[PDB]
């Protein structure tokens, strides 16, 4: 079981000091560490512990032998050795030291594999991106147009991605971090023996145990002690930092960075070496000095520079606050540091964001950590009732305009205060709109006025909310369970108490276990009062992994119960009360999210093509104001929250308990200092505990904190007469201040009245944010006349910058998922890779980078063997052929290769059809030269899988061959699985069903086995169905990796299985093995498939010939989409050319036009006018009858009844197979149902964090219009065909490119291709088959409703 | 006889004074008019004051507070 | 019989000039209450401004006192009106 | 007598107006004892916050 | 004539009536004394905030 259950691959927990502190201390291992640094671990009895863990002593005594013996000078004391003993913040200017390079093979013989295959290849990826410019432009320079410089194939990559600095690093930790994780594995499973590996190298001598490393370079003559976690992280940052460099010494576009990012390496490399654990902080200002830089560039004059000195001067504070260095030198360094940032464009210096994470992270100490959250916390703060009533007010306005624009437009029922004036009154009779001009008036009766209840809110109204796993923290007694026992046995020893019991429980497995459940009896905790009497409650911090900020460096956790409450009150606040605002633009879908993101940056963007529009763009930092939110602010938003939703008393809850509570920092390894102070409710306000904290935590209420920051914006707004439309999320808010001005005015006296109409408004939100009693410093508020910054992406003139480089610094070498299958690896690095494309970096580097790293991930899987396994026939066979490594990496994944990133995807995010694209790059890829024609041969012959009717339901467009769901998968589940039915909530009473298996495959048979298969339908009637939803409620389990440890625990997997699972990845290649080594047998027939055939033909023979056993011959109908680039044969017209397409015959195009004279980063005026390009259309039905309020359960089986209507049949027998599937889900009758169903025509058959799918620069300008094409598969088609055209627009336009010296036009006829067919359905077809016997939760309510109707 | 006609002479004329004497306690009445208006604005204010010391005391952290329904 | 005409007219009237009398100086109360309530209504002013512009503060937990000794609350939610009611 | 009886007549009118006037006199009660019930809430409430304040 | 003698009888009696409903009119003076008195502690409580 422990070959699953496996060490983790990246760095998922934070740094501890006191766990390194401990492992050195235990094992009496050689320091210069002073009393000071130990802290708790300096006093503990170290005698007793080393008597207990007599194994880990036996290690690491072991290990401090080894150190002496081959370096006598560590036995001297008192620092006169020349040996100096370093921590992990003092390494990082040595870690090139390390080198291993001898002594070491497997990292040798991976880049010479690597760059065997990549040899094989480079040529055909060249030959296929050059077919695919000529096919999609006309010409041959659609890529290299930017660099014509030097073009890097898919062999320069590999060299450079070999031969690069970090390169020897980077192998070095590698070998390093499998040796540790073998010795994990090893001690795990209890040899006891070998566990200590010594690889003595020349000059850099390692000792790996399964507990540390010492590493020590004779050239400097420094030794350091790395714990697994710090191994991990040291890897991951060097795999990082090798990757930033290598994209920039390929990439034109990133080129001009190179230099600049090695030199700050080097710089706050030794910095550290001066500082430490202290140089993050120049780390977390350098990450606020990119957004100086572009401040820097503003049109304003008193608005330029500000934040640029400002960080300096913090910049220079941190330099000299240990006096390190004196003024003199902190000002150089300062300089040396800014000197990297200057003289470049703006969005390279938007992409100086990879470095933050370039370094690595802190050392964290739980004290430290609760040192910030006791100065936030427990700290006096003035409030101003007047600012707080006028947000109260203008809370309440917002809140009654939104139940009008709802509900239909009428007041939410109210009582209106004895002072309401006349005016009031009338305005609540009339049921009228208030003006935010009235309302900043008067508001001494828009507030104290009561929304009586508005909503009929359920705390069961969602269930996915209960059924996600979240951090609980133990009781208040046996509160340091969670401390190593070894500390703390002691401690109790000389109290005469019992030891703490330990906790594991988890919320999701507590809830699952739970025999009564009832959400309104769960709310009863807070409703009740029961919260503030409850003296089992405990809330405690944990220090959070991947930060280098003292804020945000620890997330709590609570008891089972008051997150039970936490989570329901959320949910009430987002399904009701937070739909009611929409001053805020934020939205759930990304498409319009980034539309009017768009839309608020490009606000002042105004053309030549009277009075003009100006915009000046603030964003602010909501990072601290968790910490700063105190009951005075909320109580009366949460009173009128309370009255909304009927309850009494729900929210108020979090300052409440926590002014009653003691909470701590909880670290295994991190005990309280002082050995006396046992229990939680006498601690003192020091060490690690923080007394009666009055604010708040992250994320806990965070939509009650957001409504009232959102009715401050709008109060300062109204104060200030100027128009606004803010975006406030979590943790930061953008808002465009918009002014008038005169059209004529130079534009550079447009931004400064901009500017002038904003101060206003800045002071007032200054002013109001204040009284609220949460002070905005200059750090976190920052004013431009060009951009803001929103999801840590900025919004600069027009366009968002690229960033691509901090998406590269986290492109590693292997997934953390348990499964660990070299599917889900490459599946990683192709979205990776797809994130570089949208993010400006070449598509050409981009597709050769892509295929380049799935060589190397596999070949790494290869020779980095995870598991032994006693036949290396399979590993042998794929090592000592290249050939076999590139074909089975250049193979598309849904073909059963590893290359899940298609040409397609260069351009277009909508896929489709997946099977289409993968036959077009296949075809591409054998045209070119990179497979040969008989893999696809042997794919088409290939034997039909091992497939059922529901594998064919469930996941469409997939085929009947085996080994394509990767193992982690089938591990989330088997843990679904295993917790489902364990699961005993009255919630979950039904979904369990222990004949689901065989119910889904009669009903994916009835659905599928019929003269015409339509996989479509089925999944959609499948997930319409009781039976799907039960799959979807059982697939909301979260699916963790504790989650699939307790699952593999308490339900342990057979034996074959656990072989199967350990062996997946050897049972993979085995089985690609029979289609990538040499031309097999096939059909006849199949010599009719030719590389010039349509993909969608192709489609439909292999989707026919693999599923043969199951269908005997019938065809499939309903998925086939045309590829995107095989459907589009584009032309570009610069000057005297001429359309070729157009000009013979064909007639059918989208036309795409980008003017002339459009210079980016310059006056608006010059260039042509501006305007938000095309992103995308989502959905977007007048049934017979519109029902509102209907269930879940409801509208779910009118979309079944209508698609079997549209789609197996108009009849009465149709009509008979319809009414019993809804029954399942519904009580409607017949004719209720007939006529409540939806329109049965053009069926969409849809089913199934801020990624931006472009930079949206030259994107902006375009014309576009499809009047010569006829326009719901083909309103699909034609989104896509338009969405590459501007892919197509934006690559032809390179971000290197900045200027546009000739007008272009792009045809892109889609007309005289292969791929577009007629479309034929809705046929009459019978069942084929009785109805399976359904069992249906009739009492489950989530999954079946006895009242759909009133 | 003339007397008598005289004597209903001065009745009349005293009617008429009462009429004087009323007058002036009519006008008085206006005053009032201004107090009704006036009282409402007292009571505007008053009320205004009276919502806010009592928010002020929901404030209070120490004492949970209770909405009627 | 016109004696009875006018010798009681009279008597009324005496008492009806009387009324009139008492009528009179209620008024007089009425003018000073104008000018008492005037003064009033400049006074709420006062307060009500000085109301408005007031400082709240949260005293928190600077001395640092075990929560044991800080629990002075009570524990009970409580229903009392706000603004309306 | 024609003299007298104008008198009479004229008497009547002053009668008429004393009627008229004095029902006004009436009407002033109205709000008078309405401003009274109102001034009467204000003593209670003002009492009321008295003990809050305190 | 001896008409109008009774006449004024009537409208003299309405004066009796009248008269008689003004007497309950002084009665307001008791508010006035009581709204007074509630001012003066209304000025003599805002001394404490003040
Ligand atoms: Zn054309
Ligand atoms: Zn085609």
């Amino acid at each position: 079981l422990n070959e699953i259950l496996l060490p983790e691959v990246h760095l998922n927990s934070p740094i501890v000091r006191y766990k390194l502190f401990y492992y050195i201390l235990h094992g009496q291992l050689p320091n210069d560490l002073e009393p000071d640094d130990l802290g708790p671990l300096a006093n503990q009895n170290w005698k007793a512990i080393r008597a207990e863990e007599s194994q880990v002593h036996a290690r690491l005594k072991q290990i401090r032998v080894e150190l002496i013996a081959r370096i006598p000078s560590l036995r001297w004391t008192r620092s006169q050795r020349e040996i100096a003993i370093l921590i992990w913040p003092r390494i990082l200017p040595i870690l090139q030291a390390y080198d291993l390079r001898q002594s070491m093979q497997l990292p040798t013989v991976w880049e010479k594999l690597t760059q065997s295959t990549v040899n094989l290849i480079s040529d055909g990826l060249e030959r296929v991106v050059l077919h695919i410019s000529n096919q999609l432009t006309g010409k041959p320079n659609l890529f290299t147009r930017s660099r014509a410089y030097s073009i890097p194939s898919t062999r320069e990559l590999s060299q450079i991605w070999f031969n690069n600095e970090w390169s020897g690093s980077v192998k070095t930790w590698l070998m390093i971090k499998y040796r540790m994780r073998q010795l994990i594995t090893n001690q795990k499973t209890g040899e006891l023996t070998d566990l200590v590996t010594i690889v003595d190298t020349r000059s850099t001598l390692c000792i790996i145990t399964p507990e540390l490393v010492a590493l020590y370079s004779s050239e400097h003559k420094a030794l350091t002690y790395l714990t697994f976690e710090m191994v991990l992280m040291v890897t991951d940052m060097l795999e990082g930092r090798l990757n930033v460099s290598s994209l920039c010494t390929a990439s034109h576009y990133l080129s001009p960075l190179k230099k600049r990012i090695e030199v700050l390496l080097t710089l706050v490399d030794d910095l550290a070496l001066l500082m430490g654990d202290k140089v993050y902080g120049i780390v977390s200002s350098l990450e606020s000095f990119v957004y100086a830089q572009l401040q820097y560039g503003d049109p304003v004059i008193d608005i330029k520079g500000t934040f640029y000195g400002f960080i300096c001067n913090e910049i220079l504070d941190l330099l000299t606050e240990d006096n390190i260095f004196t003024e003199e030198e902190a000002n150089k360094v300062l300089l040396d540091l800014t000197s990297q940032f200057d003289n470049l464009s703006p969005d390279l210096t938007a992409e100086l964001l990879c470095i933050m994470r370039l370094w690595g992270h802190p050392t964290l100490t739980a004290s430290q950590a609760a040192s910030k959250v006791r100065e936030s916390m427990c700290a006096p703060k003035v409030l101003d009732f007047q600012t707080i009533m006028k947000t109260l007010a203008f809370f309440h306005a917002i809140l009654i305009n939104g139940y009008r624009r709802s509900h239909n437009g009428i007041w939410p029922p109210t009582t209106l205060h004895g002072n309401a004036p006349k005016s009031l009154i009338e305005m609540r009779h009339d049921n009228s709109e208030l003006k935010y001009e009235y309302v900043l008036k008067n508001w001494k009766s828009i507030s104290m006025l009561r929304i009586h209840k508005c909503f009929d809110a359920s705390p069961d109204e969602d269930l996915s909310i209960f059924m996600k796993d979240k951090a609980i923290s133990c009781p208040r007694q046996d509160w340091m369970g969670v401390f190593r026992r070894s500390l703390i046995k002691q401690r109790y020893r000389d109290a005469n108490r019992p030891l703490p019991q330990p906790f594991n429980r988890r919320l999701l497995l507590n809830f699952l276990e739970d025999d009564r459940f009832d959400p309104i009896k769960e709310l009863e905790y807070v409703t009740s009062g029961e919260y503030l009497r409850d003296p089992e409650f405990c809330a405690s911090y944990s220090l959070k992994e991947k930060e280098i900020k003292a804020t945000g460096r620890i997330f709590a956790k609570m008891t089972k119960r008051m997150r039970s409450c936490q989570v329901i009150a959320e949910s009430l606040l987002a399904n009701h009360a937070g739909k009611l605002m929409r001053e805020n633009g934020v939205v759930l879908d990304q498409l319009k999210l980034t539309k009017s993101l768009l839309t608020m940056n490009q606000i002042g963007i105004i053309s030549e093509h009277g009075f003009e529009i100006a915009a000046c763009f603030l964003t602010t930092d909501l990072t601290k104001y968790c910490l700063n939110w105190r009951y005075q602010v909320i109580i009366p938003f949460a009173r009128t929250l309370n009255s909304m939703y009927g309850i009494p008393h729900l929210f108020e809850w979090i300052h409440l308990r926590l002014m009653r509570s003691t909470l701590y920092v909880g670290d295994p390894f991190n005990p309280p200092s002082d050995p006396t102070q046992l229990d939680l409710d006498t601690a003192l306000n020091d060490d690690i505990f923080i007394v009666s904290p009055r604010g708040g935590i992250e994320g806990l209420c965070q939509k009650l904190w957001t409504m009232i920051s959102i009715s401050t914006i709008i109060l300062s707004a109204t104060e200030a007469n100027t128009r606004v439309m803010s975006m406030v999320q979590g943790d930061n808010q953008a808002i465009a201040i918009t002014t008038r001005v005169v059209r004529s005015l130079s534009h550079s006296e447009k931004k400064e009245q901009a500017y002038k109409a904003s101060k206003l408004f800045f002071e007032r939100l200054r002013a109001n944010n204040h009284g609220i009693g949460h002070h905005l410093k200059e750090q976190e508020t920052i004013l431009s006349s060009d951009f803001f910054i929103y999801s840590k992406r900025v919004f600069y003139k027009g366009r968002i910058l690229t960033q691509a480089l901090k998406n590269v610094s986290k492109m590693c070498l292997t997934a953390d998922i348990l499964g660990d299958c070299s599917q889900a690896s490459c599946s990683n690095l192709a979205t990776t890779v797809m994130r570089l494309t949208e993010n400006g970096v070449e598509k050409d580097l981009c597709y050769f980078l892509n295929a380049f790293m799935t060589i190397r991930q596999l070949c790494y899987d290869l020779v980095f063997p995870q598991t032994k396994s006693l036949s290396q026939d399979i590993t042998n066979a794929y090592l000592n052929h290249p050939i076999l490594i590139s074909r089975l990496c250049l193979l598309p994944s849904q073909l059963g290769g590893l290359n899940f990133l298609s040409c397609s995807r260069l351009f277009n995010r909508n896929i489709g059809d997946p099977l289409v694209s993968a036959i077009a790059d296949v075809k591409r890829l054998i045209k070119a030269g990179c497979l040969d024609i008989w893999v696809l041969y042997n794919i088409l012959g290939r034997r039909p899988g091992k497939g059922k009717w529901s594998t064919l339901a469930a996941d469409p467009y997939t085929l009947n061959i085996d080994y394509l769901v990767p193992s982690t998968t089938f591990l989330k589940k088997h843990a679904q699985y295993t917790l489902m039915e364990r699961s005993v909530n009255p919630m979950l009473r039904g979904v369990f069903s222990e004949n689901a298996a065989e119910e889904e495959e009669e009903l994916a048979q009835y659905l599928l086995d019929r003269e015409v298969v339509m996989p479509r339908v089925a999944h959609v009637i499948l997930a319409q169905s009781s039976c799907g939803r039960r799959k979807q409620i059982q697939g909301y389990l979260d699916s963790t990796r504790t989650i699939i440890r307790y699952s593999l625990e308490v339900r342990p997997l057979s034996a074959k299985k656990l072989n199967t699972v350990i062996e997946y990845n050897l049972l993979y290649l085995s089985y690609n093995l029979e289609i990538i080594e040499k031309p097999n047998i096939v059909q006849p027939f199949l010599n009719a498939i030719n590389v010039d055939t349509c993909s969608i033909d192709i489609a439909r023979s292999l989707r026919k010939l693999s599923w043969a056993t199951l269908l005997n011959g019938r065809p499939i109908e309903g998925l086939e989409t045309p590829d995107p680039i095989e459907l589009v044969h584009g032309c570009l017209i610069i000057g005297s050319d001429e359309c070729e397409h157009c000009s013979s015959g064909d007639d059918k195009f989208t036309w795409f036009f980008l003017p002339k004279g459009i210079r980016l980063d310059d006056d608006p005026a010059s260039n042509p006018p501006i305007r938000v390009p095309y992103i995308g259309s989502k959905t977007d039905v007048a049934s017979m009858a519109y029902i509102k309020g209907a269930s879940v359960s409801l509208k779910s089986a009118l979309r079944l009844a209508g698609v079997y209507i549209w789609a197996f049949g108009d009849t009465e027998e149709s009509w008979q197979d319809a009414y019993e599937l809804a029954s399942t889900r519904v009580n409607l009758t017949l004719e209720q149902l007939q006529s409540l169903t939806p329109l049965p025509t053009s069926a969409n058959l849809v089913h199934r964090k801020f990624t931006p799918a472009s930079s949206y620069a030259f994107s902006s300008f375009v014309h576009i219009s499809n009047d010569c094409q006829i326009l719901t598969d083909s309103n699909l088609i034609y989104q896509q065909v338009m969405i590459t055209g501007l892919a197509l627009i934006e690559t032809w336009n390179n971000p290197p490119i900045n200027f546009s010296v000739y007008e272009t036009t792009l045809h892109l006829h889609t007309g005289s291709s292969c791929c577009i067919r007629p479309v034929e359905s809705c046929v009459v077809n019978p069942p084929l088959l009785p109805v399976p016997l359904i069992n249906v939760p009739q009492m489950n309510k989530f999954v079946y409703d006895p009242e759909p109707l009133s | 006889a003339n007397e008598i006609m005289d004597l209903l002479r001065g009745m009349d004329a005293r009617l008429q004074h009462l009429e004087q004497k009323v007058d002036k306690v009519l006008a008085q009445g206006s005053m009032v008019t201004q107090i009704k208006n006036e009282l409402s604005t007292v009571k505007t204010t008053l009320a205004t004051i009276e919502g806010m010391m009592a928010t002020v005391k929901i404030m209070d952290p120490g004492n949970p507070t209770g909405v009627p329904v």
